[PDB]
């Protein structure tokens, strides 16, 4: 359909880190991209809509960028719980997702 | 929703090839001409949708279905008769060159009678080309249309949801001993242009052709021998239930 | 496969399992189908130092997983070490004590 | 012989283009024949031809931009059958 | 207090077919548009389909077209994803999420969106394919 | 920080001789980063394609990695071999460190 590649697959970072996930469409799809944060065992978690704005009662640190083609997510200062696995989805579209990135403790 | 390989061409507007209902399964030709523009549906939304009954995935009659596109309309849906022709031209050399054997053409369109569209569909049935077109949306006589007006070409009126005459806006489907058949027109759920996992419902003869078309596309999947007249008997004959 | 439970065997500490003052013991939770399974350490009072694995898919369809834990080697003899295996599907509960073997000083 | 015929209804006419068509059996090469005999007939009066298009394999003839002056010098040309002025086609 | 609720755990040899369900609840409306969403274990996120109520048809992702059908009880509140032929590569935790229908149309028309904006999921259903 | 691994080896327990199969365990405990090669060796011969892997994911407390691994053989195949052999490599070690046991004490 339309593919996304999601940059990188893995991250390390500490707690009041600026960290940025990238992900990447096969073609252009305006802003119609998603967020999602997936913790182990659980069911994916929206985090941002259309690009750039929050889901309901996501708190500000995350924030979203990108248009056309490439896209960003943005964590401006990394919680404990912000470590978790992060998918992008394109909605343009017929739903389709990127491969991942997980956001590891740096040590 | 209340309402071995055949090629489809639709001679339409523009179509949105990327649509998920139509996306893969639609090769959009070269073939354009156009006049130029002389109003709120965007510039592509009445092929796309009509590409979608037909052949849409999930929301289609011939759900399969091959489909090729040919431009003959501009952005407010008005072509021109030389158009047309051309159209039907290109069509014609692509069967001789590039065949296969069965092969429906989809014409929603329609203008005055014109004597030589009504011969170049005349020439193009010899061939064993399946021609469907809408009957127009005049509550008119159909003979005073073309390609309507054409014997040789599968003339289709619209009815609604209790299979009456499908009113239009200060007009409806049009009528007649030029009308060979009637079909499903109003409200006919399809692929919409306005963006790519939308949909739209739409009312007029172009959508009853365009059910013909798709059941055409189907019966000669199964059976690709059929003759025009056995063609258009069974036709008849599937869309009655009484 | 079909529904079964699982054997647990003990990872007996050892020479050899020690470092420092630690000493790593476990179970291995072997031959089940299919997930899940829940393991914890003395009914749930051992959680520090546990490290309980994925599964792995053998070649035979069962599942095999361990689940460890690290102690100081002094309380070896004194301190009992039970390993509590829940396999919900097959309605297997074991709980398995895990013993070394001599273990003197 | 040659007649000529335009659309019924007056807005859909779209004079100043034609589509003239030939008798049934006339082979391409006679039809570019006659519409260059066109071309040059009207150009030895001062009126611009455009042959927009050739109609191979479908019908006999050919589609021409021109002044609607010289439709009667059109009419005469060999071959003749009959001339439609163009007109307006609607999506349904 | 709005909450998709599936169908638990399911075990099936290879060649059969698996329905799971995924009821809504708590609030006024309980009538949605549900997509359904698999991952297999370790691997990431996979769309399968959708039905739409209002617009009355279900769409199928090209992947599973002929292997899925996906439909919803009226009386009940409740969608349901029916996957045959199933293979070992089938074993995987089964996601609803429901996305929306809206109108956007003018004039109007009639045009219906279909946004595939997963805010509400669903707790998974781990389905387990082997012999 | 960079955080070695502790290895530790686990022969089959008497209890799964018993039974029939044998199962070699080899633990990789609290490593950072994630990154680390196993190489198991039978009587000095490397395996290949009949181990099978895990790691757990980051700890709650101090942030590392551990792994298990397990070497599958026969109750026959095991009571052919005297020295069954762990090799760990990983970014924290100066070089490959190597956890062993002969069978039979
Ligand atoms: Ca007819």
């Amino acid at each position: 359909d339309i593919q996304m590649t999601q940059s990188p697959s893995s991250l390390s970072a500490s707690v009041g880190d600026r960290v940025t996930i990238t992900c990447r469409a096969s073609q252009g799809i305006r802003s119609a991209l998603n967020w999602y944060q997936q913790k182990p065992g659980k069911a994916p978690k929206l985090l941002i809509y259309n690009g750039s704005t929050l889901q309901s009662g996501v708190p500000s640190r995350f924030s979203g960028s990108g248009s056309g083609t490439d896209f960003t997510l943005t964590i401006s200062s990394l919680q404990p719980e912000d470590f978790a696995v992060y998918y992008c989805q394109q909605f343009d579209g017929d739903p389709t997702f990127g491969q991942g990135t997980k956001v590891e403790i740096k040590r | 929703p209340w309402n071995s390989l055949v090629e489809v061409y639709l001679l339409d507007t523009s179509i949105q090839s990327d649509h998920r209902e139509i996306e893969g399964r639609v090769m959009v030709t070269d073939f354009e001409n156009v006049p130029e523009e002389d109003q709120a549906s965007k510039c592509d939304s009445h092929g796309t949708h009509l590409a979608g009954v037909v052949s849409g995935r999930d929301a289609g009659v011939a759900k399969g279905a091959s489909m090729r596109s040919l431009r003959v309309l501009n952005c407010q849906g008005k072509g021109t008769v030389s158009g047309t022709l051309i159209g039907l031209e290109f069509i014609r050399k692509s069967q001789l060159v590039q065949p296969v054997g069965p092969l429906v053409v989809l014409l929603p369109l329609a203008g005055g009678y014109s004597r030589v569209l009504n011969a170049a569909c005349q020439r193009l049935a010899r061939a064993g080309v399946v021609l469907v077109t809408a009957a127009g949306n005049f509550r008119d006589d159909a003979c005073l249309y073309s390609p309507a007006s054409a014997p040789e070409v599968i003339t289709v009126g619209a009815t609604n949801a209790q299979d009456q005459p499908v009113t239009l806006g200060t007009l409806g489907t049009n009528f007649g001993r030029c009308v060979d058949l009637f079909a499903p027109g109003e409200d006919i759920i399809g692929a919409s242009s306005d963006c790519s996992t939308c949909f739209v419902s739409q009312s007029g003869t172009s959508q009853a052709a365009a059910h013909v078309a798709g059941i055409a596309a189907m019966m000669l999947s199964a059976e690709p021998e059929l003759t025009l007249a056995e063609l258009r008997q069974r036709l008849i004959l599937f869309s009655a239930k009484d | 496969a079909s529904t079964k439970g699982p054997s647990v065997f003990p990872l007996a500490p050892s020479s050899k399992s020690t470092s420092g003052g630690t000493a790593a013991l476990g179970c291995l939770v072997k031959d089940y189908f299919p997930e899940p399974v829940t393991v914890s350490w003395n009914s749930g009072a051992l959680t520090s130092g546990v490290h309980t694995f994925p599964a792995v898919l053998q070649s035979s369809g069962l599942y095999s997983l361990s689940s460890v834990v690290t102690v100081p080697s002094s309380s070896l003899g004194t301190q009992t070490y039970i390993c509590n295996v829940n396999h919900k599907p097959s309605n297997t509960k074991v709980d398995k004590k895990v013993e070394p073997k001599s273990e003197f000083e | 012989t040659a007649t000529f015929h335009r659309c019924a209804k007056d807005p859909w006419r779209l004079p100043g283009t034609y589509v003239v068509v030939l008798k049934e059996e006339t082979h391409l090469s006679q039809s570019e024949r006659t519409a260059r005999r066109l071309q040059a007939q009207a150009a030895r009066r001062g009126y611009l031809t455009k042959i927009l298009h050739v109609f191979h394999g479908l019908l006999p003839g050919f589609l021409v931009k021109m002044s609607g002056d010289l439709l009667e010098l059109a009419l005469k040309l060999p071959h003749v059958d009959y001339i439609e002025e163009d007109s307006s086609v609607f999506a349904q | 207090q709005v909450q998709l609720v599936q169908s638990g755990a399911e075990v099936k040899k290879p060649g059969s077919s698996v329905k799971v369900s995924c009821k809504a609840s708590g609030g006024t409306f309980n009538s949605h548009a549900i997509s359904w969403v698999r991952q297999a274990p370790g691997q990431g996120l996979e769309w399968m389909g959708g039905i739409n109520p209002i617009l009355g048809i279900a769409n199928y992702a090209q992947k599973f077209q002929g292997r899925v059908t996906i439909t919803a009880d009226e009386s009940t509140s409740t969608a349901y994803m029916e996957l045959s032929s199933l293979r070992s590569e089938d074993t995987a935790v089964y996601y609803c999420a429901r996305h929306y229908e809206i109108q956007i149309g003018r004039y109007g028309m009639n045009v219906y969106y279909l946004m595939y904006r997963f805010a509400s999921w669903g707790q998974g259903t781990l389905v387990t394919v082997s012999s | 920080t960079v955080a070695a691994p502790s290895v530790f080896i686990f022969p089959p327990s008497d209890e799964q001789l018993k039974s029939g199969t044998a199962s070699v365990v080899c633990l990789l405990n609290n490593f950072y980063p994630r990154e680390a090669k196993v190489q198991w060796k039978v009587d000095n011969a490397l395996q290949s394609g009949n181990s099978q892997e895990s790691v757990t994911e980051q700890d709650s407390k101090d942030s590392t990695y551990s792994l298990s691994s397990t070497l599958t053989l026969s109750k026959a195949d095991y009571e052919k071999h005297k020295v069954y052999a762990c090799e760990v490599t990983h970014q924290g070690l100066s070089s490959p460190v190597t956890k062993s046991f002969n069978r039979g004490e």
